[PDB]
């Protein structure tokens, strides 16, 4: 699965 | 190593035209497997490649979930990237992402990789002790401490060891019969008149899988290294590539002139000459 | 800085006369992303052509592949037409067979 969302 | 795995990000913002578009492609070496378009109808991860089918729904809502929070998530960074950068609302910007997995002939993981940029130039990225970053400037350096403040990187360090590598031998098992086989590329030798005094001798690669080649021309043995026209690798569209090394040779010394090919499908490496 | 596109034009089989093919037109090595793609048959656009999900390679220039079928013969004329923002007006690139 893909990595966990994060804002820049 | 022989594999990895790799997500490509994409997001565009287009002042006036809507809401910034969020692409995300997943790749095992040079097969895609996954797709997610925040433009599409009915946003949705979708299968690129058959052995991912077989993956159950809890495998696609997960990814679903991270695709479309993905999606708010860049459009709220576009804004923060476009104020570091003290720019005007009225401009269109681009933030790609790159991460993943390499593991060696033994399986292991040789490294992790995790890069961003922001029109086209490096931003900020992972550095290869999965611990700390490298910022490409004042304005990176604000991402950089909100991702310490977060502990992002022991968060990345953890998937890129263990989901990544995880994720990856699944494919590689269930993909065996066409992520495991090299295909050799066919060869030959093309001739073509430039002048009465010279010609194009070009070397041809066709049908090979994976991307990785290398193609030389020789003269009595020695590397044309600065004198060889070598086009792009390109898809065939069957999921092999192409590609072709040209050297401009004097009409007559054709003889002297050896094409050398490496690639892992093959036995042992080709030498070819023309053959008129 | 926004860079160009790369263009080549060619088939997915050897070109076979009479032979149903691919004719493929890759472009690669552009940024920004917008790009406008068509395949032409004798100066008029085909129709259905697809094309591949977005990418890009380690330098972070996009790359896309748009293609369709199509066969050959010796005397049709086939084209790829592209329009990008770094350029003044759209590319048109000659299908070659020994290209």
């Amino acid at each position: 699965v893909p990595l966990r969302p994060m804002t820049y | 190593g022989s594999h990895s795995m790799r997500y490509f990000y994409t997001a565009m913002s287009r002042p006036g035209r809507g809401e910034p578009r969020f692409i995300a492609v997943g790749y095992v070496d040079d097969t895609q497997f996954v797709r997610f378009d925040s433009d599409a109808a009915s946003p949705r991860t979708e299968p690129r490649p058959p052995w991912i089918e077989q993956e159950g729904p809890e495998y696609w809502d997960r990814n679903t979930q991270i695709f479309k929070t993905n999606t708010q998530t860049y459009r709220e960074s576009l804004r923060n990237l476009r104020g570091y950068y003290n720019q005007s609302e009225a401009g269109s910007h681009i933030i790609q992402r790159m991460y993943g997995c390499d593991l060696g002939p033994d399986g292991r993981l040789l490294r992790g990789h995790d890069q961003s940029a922001y029109d086209g130039k490096d931003y900020i990225a992972l550095n290869e002790d999965l611990s700390s970053w490298t910022a490409a400037d004042t304005a990176a350096q604000i991402t950089q401490r909100k991702w310490e403040a977060a502990r992002v990187a022991e968060q990345l360090r953890a998937y890129l060891e263990g989901l990544c590598v995880e994720w990856l031998r699944r494919y590689l098992e269930n993909g065996k019969e066409t992520l495991q086989r090299a295909d050799p590329p066919k060869t030959h030798v093309t001739h073509h008149p430039v002048s009465d005094h010279e010609a194009t001798l070009r070397c041809w690669a066709l049908g090979f899988y994976p991307a990785e080649i290398t193609l030389t021309w020789q003269r009595d043995g020695e590397d044309q290294t600065q004198d060889t026209e070598l086009v792009e690798t390109r898809p065939a569209g069957d999921r092999t590539f192409q590609k072709w090394a040209a050297v401009v040779v004097p009409s007559g010394e054709e003889q002297r002139y050896t094409c050398h090919v490496q690639h892992e499908g093959l036995p042992k490496p080709l030498t070819l000459r023309w053959e008129p | 800085i926004q860079r160009t596109p790369k263009i080549q034009v060619y088939s997915r089989h050897p070109a076979e006369n009479g032979k149903s093919n691919f004719l493929n037109c890759y472009v690669s090595g552009f940024h920004p992303s917008d790009i406008e793609v068509d395949l032409l048959k004798n100066g008029e656009r085909i129709e259905k052509v697809e094309h591949s999900d977005l990418s890009f390679s380690k330098d972070w220039s996009f790359y896309l592949l748009y293609y369709t079928e199509f066969t050959p013969t010796e005397k049709d004329e086939y084209a790829c037409r592209v329009n990008h923002v770094t350029l003044s007006q759209p590319k048109i690139v000659k299908w070659d067979r020994d290209m």
